[PDB]
């Protein structure tokens, strides 16, 4: 029986190329081309292969799990079973499909009028975005921010509703307790002695992370809402919590944008040479072969040939449409290309970086078999992505290329800019990304009544992130929906994680390189031994748990918030005296109504 | 003298599962056809040196000729246990030849995808060196009765390789030709001049 599943998987493994690598060529051309013509090859090609997995997983249960001894012959079985979630009715699975579709359509196509000059209607991207980001105006940006939930948040209110029954009803089907345990599995570690981890660890290790967060959580609030008084006089109060319409964007999620309005030292000049930098033009061959010799210094191998030849580096001519996401595709059988919109700017400078790391996570477990060819979790490849931006920012780097001036002048006070924007992106989220996952926990676990929806998510905003509504929302408003990953039935937790892993990743590869100086200033350029530490745990793929692949790079079984507040000490002493004339905390109860 | 063109410049090459066999003898080898070409991307001469063999006689020579995917050429080799050494091609352990192989994507790759090739991927048994196997028949892994038709655990044994021009190196499709050289009793038919 146990020889069953190896001559099942070894056909599956041959036919999955074939049908994987289809769609995946047919899911390019509609990037490449968005015609109805690739819409239709593309979806064709892509249910073949979703169709093919309907019944491989139904055939793979019939094998049982316990009666394999190989460990890896075993974990792919697994794969395959677990994703089998066949377990609805034909007709309300299509209904089903019909909400996520329905959610996605509003979400994607919602507009907003201006009442005073109804010419002007403005969609989510871009306009509404725009608005949040740049303007200044408190009445602008609470129209903007109330529009976005009182028109389409409050269309989305009925199909979320139905949303959470169907989503249960075909979790718990499938021995879950909810859709939130569900999404929860990603982490789940069933089997092998000393690396276990269960639906409900993840739980406790957020928060138990989260705990240690809050300190430099609250003196980031409290020196942002210092800062913000001045921008919006008579409209913050000292003690209460920041109003979500002045966050920077549709819904606080980042806190990039207040970068203007909170930086520390704005006399010193920005890092940010993109201007300056455009006139070193050089080409786009030059910035992913900048980017592909920062791999090969660490000791990781060059792209291949098929980067160069069949990926878009550029944007060709005009009577060709281009989808402008940056993505990096693995489509199997040894095809790597990367689609972005870049220009000769900085900032996709750093994003090639962090494309290019998830071509070097998707090029070293090709030789994992089919079903082991990913991520050690859904936090694994964005936190790889991510050191490689956070390396390629440092000044060192930057010098050494030949981009920055031979005698830069990094004061104590540069460092604070540089660290104070970094917080308000990487430590400004985790707060709303936590407590978003918890509500949605929460809600799929039949916590939280309907008529409780909206009080119990601006409950959780004033307390866990330390911002209150503008204008209240009854229950008609579906705030959480009007956020894509939350109407789009994606799970959120990933970005709390990765962004942990990120920093644990980065702690270790500086310590294998033996970094001198703060973490922050750490590049791993020219690190052999850094590379082979983080190769260890490319090469992997999803074969061994993730708490074994993280321990080969961090030596950690689990989430570590160390790495993340060490990263951010320089700044956490400097905000811990910049606050001792103002109040760290808020109280849930202050508004900015009556 | 020997038709050595007929092999490697051949027009339609066999499958792995169905490799063919060319026998060839009493002519003049001109083997710097072969060593002083960048068209060969492998050429490993297993138990003979690739410059030395052309001062030396040799009773007949075997090539044999098979189409693989980059990845599947290092199976060509004396001591390999993948899935082309063990159901579709064995070297011995006592080789005694040359293996040379090259990149044939703008001859048997198509955009439209080169399903041509095909290779076995389930036997009962593995291959003794230099065996050969065109069987059909619908594989039984389990112990139920397949009959002919096809389902539970009986699979078709052949699978199709995949040549479309935007794979990877290792997945691109190379022209292998096995040059295998032996000696007799008589030792003496083809040789270099
Ligand atoms: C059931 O399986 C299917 C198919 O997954 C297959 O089987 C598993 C065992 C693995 O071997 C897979 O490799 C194999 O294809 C699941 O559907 C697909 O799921 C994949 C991911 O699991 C989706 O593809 C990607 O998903 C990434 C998630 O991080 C996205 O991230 C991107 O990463 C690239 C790196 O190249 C970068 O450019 C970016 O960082 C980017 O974020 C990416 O966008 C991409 O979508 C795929 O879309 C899914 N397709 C379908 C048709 O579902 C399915 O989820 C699973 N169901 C379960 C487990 O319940
Ligand atoms: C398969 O076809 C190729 C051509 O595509 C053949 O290559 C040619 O081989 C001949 C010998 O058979 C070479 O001629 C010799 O060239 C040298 C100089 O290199 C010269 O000094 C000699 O006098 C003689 O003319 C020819 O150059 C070479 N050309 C190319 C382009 O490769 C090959 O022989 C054919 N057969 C195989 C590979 O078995
Ligand atoms: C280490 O990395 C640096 C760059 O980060 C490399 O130094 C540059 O090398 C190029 C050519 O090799 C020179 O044109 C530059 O002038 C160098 N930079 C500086 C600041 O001088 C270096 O080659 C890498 N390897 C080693 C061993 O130092
Ligand atoms: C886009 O398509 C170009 C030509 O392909 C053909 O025309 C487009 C409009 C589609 O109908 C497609 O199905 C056709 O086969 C390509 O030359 C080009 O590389 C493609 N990608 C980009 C980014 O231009
Ligand atoms: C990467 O490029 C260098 C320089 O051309 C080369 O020596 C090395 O073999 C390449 N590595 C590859 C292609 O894996
Ligand atoms: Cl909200
Ligand atoms: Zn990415």
């Amino acid at each position: 029986t146990e020889d069953l599943v190896n001559t099942f998987l070894e056909k599956f493994n041959y036919e999955a190329e074939e049908l994987s690598y289809q769609s995946s060529l047919a899911s390019w051309n509609y990037n490449t081309n968005i015609t109805e013509e690739n819409v239709q090859n593309m979806n064709n090609a892509g249910d073949k292969w979703s169709a093919f997995l309907k019944e491989q997983s139904k055939l793979a249960k019939t094998y049982p799990l316990e009666e394999i001894q190989d460990s890896t012959v075993k974990r792919q079985l697994q794969a395959l079973q677990q994703n089998g979630s066949s377990v609805l009715s034909e007709d309300k699975s299509k209904r089903l499909n019909t909400i996520l579709n329905t959610m996605s359509t509003i979400y994607s196509t919602g507009k907003v009028c201006n009442p005073d000059n109804p010419q002007e209607c403005l969609l989510l991207e871009p306009g509404l975005n725009e608005i949040m980001a740049n303007s200044l105006d408190y009445n602008e940006r609470l129209w903007a921010w109330e529009s976005w939930r009182s028109e389409v948040g409050k269309q989305l209110r009925p199909l979320y509703e139905e949303y959470v029954v169907l989503k249960n009803e075909m979790a718990r089907a499938n021995h879950y307790e909810d859709y939130g345990d569900y999404w929860r599995g990603d982490y789940e570690v069933n089997g092998v002695d000393g690396y276990d981890y269960s639906r409900g660890q993840l739980i406790e290790d957020v928060e138990h992370t989260f705990e240690e967060i809050k300190p430099l959580y609250e003196h980031l609030h409290a020196y942002v809402r210092a800062k913000l008084m001045n921008a919006y006089p008579s409209y913050i109060s000292p003690i209460g919590c920041l109003p979500a319409h002045l966050l920077g964007d549709m819904w606080g999620r980042f806190w990039t944008n207040l970068y203007s309005l909170t930086v520390p030292f704005g006399q010193k000049p920005n890092i940010d040479v993109t201007d300056a930098m455009v006139d070193q033009a050089w080409d786009a061959q030059r910035i992913f072969k900048e980017a592909e010799k920062f791999f090969v210094s660490v000791g990781l191998p060059n792209m291949t040939q098929g980067f160069w030849e069949n990926s878009m580096l550029t944007e060709p001519s005009d009577s060709w449409k281009v989808v402008c996401h940056p993505t990096a595709w693995d489509l199997g059988r040894g095809d790597f290309r990367i689609k972005m919109c870049t220009k000769v700017t900085m900032d996709d400078f750093l994003t090639a970086h962090h494309e290019m790391g998830h071509i070097q996570y998707d090029m070293a477990y090709a030789a994992q078999p089919f079903l082991l060819r990913n991520g050690a979790n859904e936090g694994f490849h964005e936190a790889v992505g991510e050191i490689m931006s956070l390396s390629a920012a440092t000044p060192k780097h930057l010098k050494s290329i030949g981009l920055l001036s031979p005698d830069f002048q990094e004061d104590n006070e540069t460092e604070i800019n540089f660290l104070l924007k970094q917080a308000l992106t990487i430590v400004g989220t985790l707060p709303f990304t936590y407590m978003l996952e918890k509500w949605r926990w929460m809600v799929f676990k039949g916590e939280i009544p309907k008529d409780q929806w909206m009080k119990k998510w601006w409950e959780m905003k004033r307390e866990i992130v330390g911002v209150v509504e503008p204008v209240p929302h009854d229950e008609t408003y579906c705030d959480p929906a009007s956020l894509f990953h939350v109407s789009n039935d994606y799970s959120f937790i990933r970005y709390y994680t990765r962004t942990l892993y990120q920093f644990q990743f980065q702690e270790a590869l500086c310590q294998a390189a033996k970094h001198e100086g703060p973490l922050h200033k750490c590049d791993i350029s020219n690190s052999t031994e850094a590379g082979q530490k983080l190769f260890n745990m490319l090469r992997l793929g999803k074969s061994e748990p993730w708490t074994l692949a993280l321990e080969n790079v961090v030596g950690a079984k689990n989430m570590n918030v160390r790495p993340l507040l060490n990263y951010f000490e320089p700044l956490f002493t400097w905000l811990k005296d910049q606050n001792k004339n103002s109040f760290v905390g808020w109280s849930t109860d202050w508004s900015p109504y009556a | 003298l020997c038709p050595f063109g007929e092999v490697f410049n051949a027009t339609k090459f066999p499958s792995v599962y169905a490799w063919e066999r060319k026998k060839i003898s009493n002519c003049v080898a001109d083997y710097s056809v072969l060593y002083n070409s960048t068209f060969f991307s492998t050429f490993k001469c297993y138990g003979v040196s690739a410059t030395k063999l052309n001062d030396l006689c040799f009773s007949n020579v075997y090539a044999d000729s098979f189409v693989v995917k980059g990845d599947d050429v290092r199976q060509i080799a004396p001591g390999q246990t993948g899935v082309i050494a063990d159901y579709n091609y064995k070297l011995p352990d006592d080789f005694m030849g040359c293996v040379l192989a090259w990149n044939t994507r703008n001859i048997d790759a198509t955009s439209t995808g080169n399903y041509n090739y095909k290779y076995r991927l389930f036997r009962k048994s593995n291959l003794k060196p230099f065996e050969r196997d065109i069987s059909t028949e619908i594989y039984q892994a389990g112990s139920t009765p397949c009959n002919g038709v096809e389902g539970f655990n009986c699979y078709f044994p052949l699978q199709s390789y995949g040549f479309q021009p935007t794979n990877g190196v290792g997945y691109q499709p190379y022209r292998v030709v096995v040059l295998s050289f032996e000696l007799l009793n008589a030792p003496a038919t083809v040789c270099g001049p």
